[PDB]
């Protein structure tokens, strides 16, 4: 489902993304647009030792599964959550096609 | 790999199971492309972070010289300056 440029893209951008990534109000956002089940939510926030880090790590990481629209509807929570420097640079690397 | 490469890490590989965290390095040799998901969810399940560890390299030693530097930098980049300079002798490039 998910195309090998948006997985490629999470992979190569993985440092940017753990070390950026704010989860703490991500998860209704996450919920609310459908884009992981409520089991899923639950096993990334109890992902590793449960810190930011590991937390975001893993929510990437299962995002490969999501499907096609797993990336842009990823971009909308980030954006809902008013995180716009890391929504706007994955924006600018999926646009340069 | 090099042959005083993939050496050089099995003449420490010892020192370095018994020290290095995985995650952090593991995100360092993805971003560089020289890890794949899946392979990190296998050293990522191990029960113990020796056994993670002991994954990783027993995985970097299969493969090219550009992973040896990956590994390399990311230890650095990590912190595990010693060990790193252990490794100096295999190969460096990058930093």
């Amino acid at each position: 489902s998910m195309d090998e440029a948006d997985r490629r893209l999470l992979r190569r951008c993985r440092l940017r993304l753990v070390e950026e990534l704010q989860v703490d109000q991500l998860w209704d956002v996450l919920l609310s647009r459908e884009l992981f089940r409520p089991h899923m939510i639950e096993d990334i926030q109890r992902a590793g030792s449960g810190s930011r880090r590991d937390q975001a790590r893993q929510l990437i990481i299962d995002l490969e599964t999501r499907g096609s629209q797993a990336l842009p509807l990823f971009i909308s929570c980030l954006e809902d959550t008013g995180q716009d420097m890391l929504a706007s640079f994955l924006r600018t690397n999926r646009q340069a096609g | 790999m090099d042959a005083k490469a993939r050496n050089c890490l099995l003449q420490h590989r010892e020192a370095l199971e018994k020290d290095i965290k995985t995650s952090y390095i593991m995100d360092h040799m993805i971003s560089d492309g020289f890890l794949t998901i899946s392979e990190e969810e296998k050293v990522r399940n191990e029960p113990t972070q020796q056994q993670r560890a002991a994954m990783l390299i027993k995985m970097i030693l299969k493969k090219d010289n550009d992973s040896y530097v990956s590994f390399y930098n990311a230890l650095l980049h990590e912190g595990y300056k010693d060990l790193a300079a252990l490794l100096h002798d295999g190969i460096p490039v990058v930093s």
